[PDB]
């Protein structure tokens, strides 16, 4: 599967 | 709510202590009880909130795609009955709960409330990428539905990062990260899903310079996801 | 119990699919429906309500000791409330409860008509290992107590294992390693601890060779553990 | 800590 973003974002 | 005779405060301390103890399903109680105060979250609340809601439904999004397979082999041989379907119906309708769950807390009240970019932006980019996990077990007459939700929460999301943020910014890369995974996985549109990603790689390049040490390994962080991506899609 | 309306079969059907699916609490839910029926379980099945309890308890036993040592920290420096405290608490309860749970359950009635020594001995291990899980938590008047249920239930099952079992049972060896565990760690017993690793290794070593292959792989698999607490140990 | 047995014996 694709990679997603973190749930921790700056 | 079984959150509502404890402080805020305690609520956010006692969600650090359960990340800290992988206890995800407590630290997503904990911080819906704290969005449930009614008053605005900030940024590392609304970080929290995201780790907790992700991990839970990442655990359910691992074992429904675990149960369809096999319900996929099933129908290809010998009969079994209808235990296959009913467990992963049985996952499906939670994951199913607890995306509404999220998604009634971004409706009710968080993103009316959110006026800053970086909080309306974080929100409206969960608001898509809850449609989307709900999108991933869809169906049925819905189904359609589901995914133009994701699609309209995610570009307005994108509408507001590309007005109001820099290139480089975490949300903003990760909000279009999420958008070109659900034009890759969940529209149909992988050339969609390559011309975004790399038009924000680029971007973010062209503006790496203006960065400190401590941002440029935030923001690099998630560009190398885009980059993997790319070389995934292509 | 709202697993009263399933089948038997459908019980153990679906608590290996969430195995699969690394659910471990449907796992368990569904293994103790399937003990509710009445009958007695076979090998496979008291395998499967093992490894289903042993991994819910598995994590709550990991969360309860990273709360445990922040609370300790706390107490060595600025004052935080009673947060940590609570949250402590709650895990340890919900502990509690999965080793009152499976403590019932082979109460009501797994022990009782268990008469082969492969069940009866499989059973009485879990009553010590559960009243192990309690005692790693027990602090007040009772910690006496459930300490010596532990030991007696290893007792028991020792007594068993060394009459009816060959010294490379599988079920012998995690047996003899996990009493020896009690011993080291929660009855401050540690040469009683080495003492049985060390006999219950030497014994198994000098019977591999009445082995197939593939149960010489079982046996070995087991002994490898009693050695690595030997290394620990001294 | 040390290792106990695995819940799955033969
Ligand atoms: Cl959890
Ligand atoms: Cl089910
Ligand atoms: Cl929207
Ligand atoms: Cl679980
Ligand atoms: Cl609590
Ligand atoms: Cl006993
Ligand atoms: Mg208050
Ligand atoms: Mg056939
Ligand atoms: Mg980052
Ligand atoms: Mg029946
Ligand atoms: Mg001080
Ligand atoms: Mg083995």
């Amino acid at each position: 599967r694709s990679h997603s973003s973190p749930a921790s974002l700056q | 709510g079984a959150m509502g005779s404890m402080e805020r405060a305690s609520l956010i301390q006692k969600a650090k202590l359960a990340e800290q103890a992988e206890r995800y399903e407590d630290m997503a109680a904990f911080m819906k009880g704290a969005v449930e105060k009614g008053e605005e979250l900030s940024c590392e609340e609304r970080n929290l909130l995201s780790v907790a809601y992700k991990n839970v439904v990442g655990g359910q999004r691992a074992a429904w795609r675990v149960l369809s397979s096999i319900e996929q082999k099933s129908n290809e041989s010998e009969e079994k009955g209808p235990e296959v379907r009913e467990y992963r119906e049985k996952v499906e309708t939670e994951l199913q709960g607890v995306c509404d769950t999220v998604l009634g807390l971004l409706d009710s009240h968080l993103i009316k409330e959110a006026g800053d970019a970086e909080s309306r932006v974080f929100y409206l980019k969960m608001k898509g990428d809850y449609y989307r996990y709900l999108a991933e077990v869809a169906t049925g007459d819905d189904k359609k539905r589901i995914i133009d939700s994701a699609r309209s929460a995610y570009q307005e999301a994108m509408d507001i990062s590309k007005k109001e943020m820099p290139p480089t910014n975490p949300i903003r890369l990760g909000l279009a990260l999420n958008f070109s995974v659900f034009h890759y996985e969940i529209a149909n549109s992988p050339e969609e899903a390559i011309s975004l990603a790399k038009t924000t790689f680029d971007e973010a390049m062209a503006d790496l310079h203006t960065l400190s040490e401590d941002s440029y390994k935030d923001s690099t962080l998630i560009m190398q996801l885009l980059r993997d991506n790319l070389t995934l899609w292509t």
